[PDB]
């Protein structure tokens, strides 16, 4: 059985990072689990891994988006970046506005790895299931 | 009692299925000697209609900060929302309701699915305030009991 | 043999959904059906579904575009959204643009499942095969 | 062993196509050779394919920006492009921004293909590892 | 005539094969006792150069709406197109040519890889029209013939 | 000195290890018998906590072109880079220090975390350059030796 995950939109969030809607919907779950906004690695591997979350807000001022993707183990402490976009000046002043940020590729994790999912701006998330999601499989 | 196509997975027969009926799924398609037997939606799910699923829809829709819900989660439908009071639906937002500026008056307030709508105030008529609900209204008559300082605007009452 | 989709935009569509090539230029189409804008997969299991889709336009007036992804198949009367981006706010009025949506997850589908693609504003969109495009995998 | 890559943007470019990194930081790279921006493909077969690169300047002026991973080998004295995306109308002029392009789908490849990166405006590259990749693997 | 390397698959050794023409691609490689086999590109498909292509490629340059073919698809080359009379090629998109405003006339149309060119009408013309091709027109000269009401501007002839 | 726990691959046995130390990673885990073994960062890598690496990280701060390094890379800490003198950080960018204009002089420089202030330039004083560095300066007193010709601006100097 194929080590995967599809998790959406945790309208909950009140913190980052960001947490994950893991049993309801259309998501996936196995061999991988799921703990405090995090997917924990089981297996050492190479693994796609993949989010996407949906920004919007009523009146845009530009404020910076972040969207990163990280991973943390217990044997450093600090935390490794795999892989982020920002978006600056993407709206018009004052405007109804909404866009997306997509990440994904592949990475050699190990177990006990833990990937977590952050953003600049908790309060632009939208978190609709189809919107705003996180993901990995095992190659 | 809508109907749907099986094969068999024990023999590869061809049967006529009944369907379940909104709030439930197919536990167990029907087969040579029984018919299709439904289960109830478990909490959080549903489905709306007449159905071959195998298992219930995810209630998936929730209720942003400005919406309240119209209806609830439940085994025959899905939870839906609107705004709540004070603001309107547009293009996927809930805005606020504007307001009619001083000189403006309201001929319709917002409603969940319109804004306010202002018209410029008539003659004899005033609003002095930005808001959401006051209307025109006439000019006190200074003359029908003092007499006139300054006549009215369409944003200032007549002064006496 | 691997069954796989990848199609490319067709000129053509008059109508949503939108159609797709699955013959010409650089598409792959194995174990897997293309039908009036569909892929119907034809063994239930998990796959990887992408899509991207370019818009375009001579004179911005920032018409929101959408991006859909969906599934139907005959058990239900109704769709259900896979994966979504919308874009609001995103040119600046009265010039040219263009932009791109990129839609990619994991998912279980089952035997009988169609897929299609959905966009708000059909005009917009440019169907060049190496900007315009859907396809998938099986993991 | 699986046949992949993930590089990392390389700072000195000077020239299209871009150069990747290909020994440090987070980067694989196992039965498939990198030369001078090159991916070079040694199994003929079906490979997901995925580039993402990310676009800032202090003061926008709307430079149309160009992201397009396209293939080459010596049959043909001529390039084929696989996917691209354009941008035209992406920022407010004057201020600071930033965008990424992301691009990743299916491809049928043969052996000696070489698959490269171009951009529109090279100066406009930011190239850290975890904003700007190229990758790919074997399905 | 140009070449190319080429190990037999069935025994390994090393040949020099000669390539296929434009309009043809390889359909068996050369072996030892035999030349390489060229066939005809199929419908929709080309190669422009000497290759040893195993398939054609497709001609996937499509003509939208404001252009048309300026090459037909054909076995030896793609497709390509221009912007249909009336449009100009700009950052890939085809703009419809300028009107030079009243005041102004046009010096050079429109052609389908500039825009109309347009000059301040210089003393003693006009041109009245928001035109993609009206010029310059001298003024009438009145006293050639009445005398002057109103003497011209770069927009208006010149009244009797 | 810190530690972790880990099992042995050979025994499976539950152990204590003690982690090393920055400029070092974990080359071979500590068994019954022996502790952990930490090898040296190689070049371009570097470790600035107690780890349990099994590999040093690379240093991937790099330094664009309106950067310098504030701190170079080293087997115990990544590099670091602020703005080169001229530029100031704002939101991940390195921007130029402003300018005061004519009319205005500066009350604190730019430094790499800070924007150039600029203040209007009080009675008696005036700056006529655009300048990220002069200051207002005082009006010549022009009685304190001729008689003015024109009275000092907060852009030009008294003239006599
Ligand atoms: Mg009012
Ligand atoms: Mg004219
Ligand atoms: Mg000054």
């Amino acid at each position: 059985l194929r080590k995967v995950a599809h998790l959406t939109g945790k309208s909950n969030s009140r913190s980052m990072p960001l947490e994950w809607e893991d049993t309801y919907g259309i998501v996936l779950l196995s061999g991988v689990k799921y703990k405090k906004g995090g997917l924990v690695i089981n297996e050492t591997g190479l693994y796609f891994v993949y989010s996407k979350v949906y920004f919007r807000g009523q009146s845009c001022n530009n404020l910076p988006l972040s969207h990163k993707v990280y991973m943390r183990n217990s044997k450093y402490p600090q935390d490794l970046v795999m892989m982020e976009g920002k978006m600056m000046s993407y709206c018009t002043t004052g405007q109804m506005w909404a866009r997306s940020s997509y990440l994904g590729a592949v990475f050699n994790l190990t177990s006990a790895d833990h990937l977590y999912v952050n953003v600049s701006e908790l309060s632009l998330v939208n978190f609709e299931e189809s919107q705003t999601f996180f993901g990995l499989y095992k190659l | 009692t809508p109907t749907y196509p099986w094969r068999d997975a024990e023999t590869g027969e061809r049967l006529v299925c009944a369907q379940c009926p909104p709030g439930t799924f197919v536990q167990r398609p029907c087969r040579r000697d029984s018919p299709t037997t439904c289960g109830p939606c478990p909490p959080r799910h549903y489905t709306q209609f007449w159905n071959y699923l195998e298992r219930c829809r995810y209630c998936n829709v929730l209720c942003g900060e400005r919406e309240e819900e119209a209806r609830a989660c439940h085994a025959t439908h899905n939870r839906a929302c609107r705004c709540r009071t004070g603001f309107f639906a547009h293009a996927g937002f809930c805005l606020e309701h504007a307001s009619c500026p001083p000189g403006a008056g309201v001929i319709a307030p917002g409603t969940p699915s319109q804004n306010t709508q202002c018209q410029p105030c008539p003659p004899g008529t005033f609003s002095a305030s930005s808001s959401s609900s006051e209307q025109c209204q006439p000019h006190r008559n200074c003359t029908a009991l003092l007499a006139l300082n300054v006549p009215g605007s369409s944003s200032h009452d007549t002064l006496c």
